[PDB]
């Protein structure tokens, strides 16, 4: 029950936020070989 | 630092935003020739490329520091790709124009609150200070 | 004599066309050094969310065995 | 506390944090030994000039 | 690269010499493909020159370590 | 292996002491140094080992 | 008695796997800065 | 006096007509693009590889429970 809630949750909070640093590079070196480069 | 709330209370409550920048000597050794006056009169401007073109003139008067804990920073107190321009003078014969550019203020504005920085028009490192009340290549190029 | 003004505007345009290559490749240098720094403290701003992240889950789950 | 300008060739270096940069670092030769190709062709390949 | 000191006097055919080192047949994978003669003559002769410093650090390394505790006690008998 | 590349000159520009520091002109108070990194000095050659 | 060897062990391996990538970014990005630029 | 003047301005010709070459090379640009898609390469390996972690924790989450 509990665990459910904790355990799932939590860890898709984990995984939904652990793509953004993906994402982040994903728009930072791009916009780096469209502005500077 | 008295200037920023001299200008917040009279000039900030006439034109919308400030950045507050202080600029070392050795970034005054490019405008100057053989000359440390005190920067009084500095007039500070704007002037954005590609758009439309306008300039808004006010003076942040300038006073040498030590006020910096950090040694390094021992000296004077005063859309991103464009310019802001200072025309400095003096009684004598000294006009001198010094630009800055954004990139480094957005930037810079990021945590004694210091940040260093760099010039692009005459490189050199600045320092931006922060209060606690807080198309690239055309653009120099037309002048 | 005139044919030695063509001569004076080809130096010129060597000299000035020079002044924008080391200008522009100066400034692509200092720029790109700068979003290097950039990027790098981009990725820690987010690896700062990361680690917050969990420890709000480590934290949280100590409190598990207090809400069951 | 007085404030040092290097100038290496050209550029200048003035601050603590970019020290890297303009300033390469060379550890003893037993520690080195994972690099020294690359420290070879370097010797070849690169251009020492600029 | 814009001006270097002279190349100094060296005897050549130090590849091609009647004495045979475990080193030539790693030597082997240069070629002169892309360069002309006397460039590639050159280089080649510099990597071997790498090959031996390589060879005489290795060898020194060997050397320094010195002589265990149980090959002198074996040496009793 | 860790033999390094060619010597080089570098201009060690510092201002100089703050009782010395009164000057009109900036770029007078600084004195400046060329150290000469990985070289050696010298006695004079003989010719024939020229 | 075993979810503290799972639900930490498991999550201790988790965090110092994502340290290297941090860690490889300050590595990467300041060889980039230093050897080609 | 006219001799001197002269001399002056036939050495100020030399070393200022002495100061105008200067160079410039394409390549290392297009190196530098390389390196960025060597990165992201390396960069996505890394995450793929962690993400494969995080995705089998939790299974085993699941199959340890069995156990108490």
């Amino acid at each position: 029950s509990q665990a459910s809630r904790v355990l799932s949750r939590f860890v898709s909070q984990l995984r939904r936020k652990l793509e953004r640093s993906t994402h982040r590079l994903i728009a930072d070196l791009e916009r780096l070989k469209f502005l500077y480069l | 630092m008295d200037v920023h709330i001299d200008n917040q209370v009279l000039s900030g409550l006439g034109t919308p935003l400030l950045v507050h920048l202080f600029v070392p000597d050795t970034v005054m050794a490019e405008l100057c020739p053989n000359r440390v006056p005190n920067c009084e009169g500095a007039w500070c401007q704007t002037l954005f490329s590609d758009r439309t073109g306008l300039t808004r003139v006010c003076r942040v008067f300038a006073a040498r520091g030590m006020l910096p804990g950090r040694p390094s920073h021992r000296g004077t107190f005063t859309n991103p790709f464009h310019v802001a321009a200072l025309r400095f003078y003096d009684e004598g014969g000294l006009v001198g124009e010094l630009q800055i550019y954004y990139l480094s203020l957005f930037e810079g504005a990021k945590r004694a609150l210091v940040r260093g920085i760099a010039h692009i028009f005459s490189p050199h490192a600045l320092y931006v200070v922060t209060y606690p009340e807080l198309s690239i290549l055309g653009a120099p190029e037309r002048e | 004599s005139p044919e030695a003004l063509e001569l004076a505007e080809r130096e010129a345009e060597r000299a000035r066309s020079e002044r924008w290559d080391r200008c522009a490749q100066v400034l692509k240098n200092r720029l790109l050094r700068v979003e290097l720094d950039g990027i790098m403290r981009d990725h820690l701003a987010r690896a700062e969310e990361i680690r917050q992240d969990l420890d709000a889950v480590v934290a949280f789950s100590d409190g598990l065995e207090s809400m069951q | 506390d007085r404030a040092p300008q290097i100038i290496i060739g050209n550029e200048v270096y003035a601050d603590t944090l970019a020290a890297p940069q303009f300033i390469e670092r060379v550890g003893n030769m037993d520690e080195m030994a994972a690099q020294f190709v690359a420290l070879y062709g370097y010797r070849v390949n690169g251009d020492h000039d600029h | 690269m814009a001006r270097r000191l002279p190349k100094p006097t060296l005897q050549g055919r130090l590849e091609a010499d009647f004495p045979d080192s475990p080193l030539l047949p790693k030597f082997q994978e240069l070629n002169q493909n892309n360069l002309p003669n006397d460039v590639f003559r050159e280089a080649q002769r510099s990597y071997l020159v790498f090959l031996t410093s390589q060879f005489c650090y290795e060898e020194y390394v060997q050397r320094t370590f010195g002589v265990p505790r149980r090959q002198r006690a074996i040496d009793k008998r | 292996m860790t033999c390094p590349t060619f010597t080089r000159a570098v201009r060690v520009s510092v201002d100089n002491d703050v009782t010395q520091q009164l000057a009109p002109n900036p770029a007078d108070k600084r004195t400046e140094q060329t150290v000469l990194v990985n070289g050696l000095v010298a006695f004079a050659f003989s010719e024939r080992t020229r």
